């Protein structure tokens, strides 16, 4: 049972770590998309400032 | 666009107002010139009246 739980705990650890790795990818991907979204937002807002300024 | 349309309407309107203004200037000047001559003619008859009254 300790060994089976070990295979399963190690599997769970592997799966949890695999999820951390998939999730590390989700972070890098969403993190970059957020930095980009913040830049897109800043861009829209800068355009807004220029358009409003134009107004 | 509202401000730009504002300017197109307003600039055109400002020009329409410049034109109405120019028209009132032309008309008051024509009327004023009529008045210069109406007053001048008045002076000629008023002066002649004085001469004729004196006579």
């Amino acid at each position: 049972d300790a060994q089976e739980k070990l295979e399963l705990a190690e599997k769970k650890a592997t799966d949890a770590e695999a999820d951390v790795a998939s999730l590390n990818r989700r972070i890098q991907l969403v993190e970059e998309e957020l930095d980009r979204a913040q830049e897109r937002l800043a861009t829209a807002l800068q355009k807004l400032e220029e358009a409003e300024k134009a107004a | 666009d509202e401000s730009e349309r504002g300017m197109k309407v307003i600039e055109s309107r400002a020009q329409k107002d410049e034109e109405k203004m120019e028209i009132q200037e032309i008309q008051l000047k024509e009327a004023k010139h009529i008045a210069e001559d109406a007053d001048r003619k008045y002076e000629e008859v008023a002066r002649k009246l004085v001469i004729i009254e004196s006579d």
